[PDB]
């Protein structure tokens, strides 16, 4: 019954998969940011050289987005569940999406809201 | 009904596939010694198509939407 940021991160990732989302590949991913449809940015972990993560940070910040942290991108690639091959394959996600509203509009959740308020202000 | 001996022409013809893309790098250049955004979005007056749709890189061409808008420098 504890409240944690990572516990809400798992919920938001799974419900983003459930409600629209699923932006695999840099293609069809910048269109959501240009139309401001998406509301989250995903940063690949332990990259070869830090220019990739720095550029993702730049495009996240300049688009007025809270700097949401993602750790262990391989685990982040396992968390989607669409890997198939039992557990082999392990495909990750380049960016996140928050279309068609992440939660229900009639009944919203506080697990996302606490992180949103803590990061925005 | 059976094979009419058609296997010598088009030797296992391949399904249409132009390019296989992992990541776009040359299309993304926001390096102006400040890190600010640099874009070349151009759109036709309409509601279906806007600045969101991507553009085909060319020396003089603006591929936008399905309306086939032609606007050249002559």
């Amino acid at each position: 019954g504890v409240m944690d940021v990572n516990t809400a991160l798992q919920e938001v990732l799974k419900t983003a998969l459930i409600h629209d989302g699923l932006a695999r590949g840099i293609r069809e991913a910048a269109k959501a940011l240009d139309k401001r449809q998406a509301h989250l940015c995903v940063l690949a972990s332990n990259c070869d050289e830090p220019m990739y993560v720095k550029l993702v940070e730049a495009l996240c910040a300049e688009h007025q987005i809270n700097l949401i942290k993602v750790d262990d991108n391989k685990k982040l690639g396992e968390w989607v569940g669409l890997c198939k091959i039992d557990r082999e394959g392990k495909p990750r996600k380049v960016v996140g999406c928050s279309c068609v509203v992440v939660k229900d509009y009639g009944k919203e959740s506080q697990a996302k809201d606490v992180i949103e308020e803590y990061f925005k202000c | 009904k059976k094979r009419k001996k058609k296997s010598y022409t088009t030797p296992k013809k391949n399904k249409h596939k132009r390019k296989k893309v992992k990541l776009a790098v040359l299309k993304y250049y926001k390096v102006d010694e400040n890190g600010k955004i640099s874009r070349l979005r151009r759109e036709c007056p309409s509601d279906e198509c806007g600045a969101g749709v991507f553009m085909a890189s060319h020396f003089d061409r603006h591929y936008c939407g399905k309306c086939c808008l032609t606007y050249c420098f002559n």
